[PDB]
């Protein structure tokens, strides 16, 4: 499970839990997930992206580990 | 190098560094020891905050207070750093600065401040 956290931790060079939506998508595709771009955007549209600018990856990690 | 959270804010702040003098942000530590870096950033978003040209590097004692207080007064920024602490240490931690700018950035974007360039 920690592999998912570490994957984002590589991008997060401070360990805060907030990254960009662009980098987020890059990590998801880096993990080799079996989800399509459409599905990524589906979840993205149900999250905060074009609002504050910093997307919390923790929410995605938990969601992924639940499904 | 796009693979790095700190890289995003680095280029972001560095972009404004080209519009200033006596200030050079090489890293989120030594380059912030001048104090002016904080005021420069705040002044860029809030021109009516204070006069950057009237600020002296020797006024560091008031510089930090001016930056923090004004940012918290006009943008309710989270005071994660202190004037005494920063002056006493001289060199702040990159994580502390990152987190400070992090929430600040978010607060500015959610208030439609950073989104000053559409396409």
């Amino acid at each position: 499970e920690e592999e998912i956290r570490e994957a984002f931790r590589v991008f997060d060079k401070d360990g805060n839990g907030y990254i960009s939506a662009a980098e987020l998508r890059h990590v998801m595709t880096n993990l080799g997930e079996k989800l399509t771009d459409e599905e990524v955007d589906e979840m993205i549209r149900e999250a905060d992206i074009d609002g504050d600018g910093q997307v919390n990856y923790e929410e995605f990690v938990q969601m992924m580990t639940a499904k | 190098g796009p693979l790095g959270s700190k890289n995003m804010l680095l280029e972001w702040c560095r972009a404004m560094t080209r519009n200033y003098e006596h200030v050079d942000i090489q890293n989120f530590s030594s380059s912030w020891s001048s104090g002016m870096a904080f005021c420069a950033l705040i002044h860029k978003f809030f021109p009516e905050a204070f006069d950057y040209a009237e600020l002296d590097p020797a006024k560091r004692r008031h510089n930090f207070t001016l930056a923090f207080s004004t940012a918290e007064k006009l943008a309710d920024c989270a005071q994660l750093l202190e004037v005494d602490d920063m002056v006493r240490l001289a060199v702040p931690d990159s994580k502390c600065v990152y987190t400070y700018i992090q929430e600040l950035y978010r607060s500015l974007v959610q208030k439609g401040l950073v989104k000053t360039k559409k396409k």
